[PDB]
């Protein structure tokens, strides 16, 4: 400080920026068969 | 809302492909030859 003044740095003349931002709220509901995706039709692995 | 066990669709009909007048391998022709050979000297045959 000189004098109690501080030097400082004030704008002058300004714009407005836009900045996106994704969030994701939400993600494909997977779904399984687990007997098919397992033993695809096979009896013999449906049994086991 | 309930989802059930997955069907497959069954067939209509079945498919078999082979190749046609191949011969007769006469295995047993081969197998009943009297001059058996000894262990030490096993014979080979290959059918094709
Ligand atoms: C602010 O900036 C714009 C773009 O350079 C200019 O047109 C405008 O005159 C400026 N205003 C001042 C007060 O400097």
């Amino acid at each position: 400080s000189v004098g109690g003044l501080y030097e400082i740095k004030i704008p002058t003349n300004f714009t407005i920026v836009g900045q996106e931002e994704f969030i994701q709220t939400n993600s494909p509901k997977v779904t399984i068969d687990c007997s098919l995706f397992v033993c695809s039709n096979y009896a013999a692995c449906h049994d086991l | 809302v309930y989802d059930l066990s997955g069907f497959t669709v069954k067939p209509v009909a079945t498919v078999h492909r082979r190749i046609p007048d191949l011969p007769d391998c006469d295995i047993d022709k081969w197998l009943n030859n009297f001059n058996v050979p000894s262990p030490l000297n096993w014979e080979r045959k290959i059918f094709s």
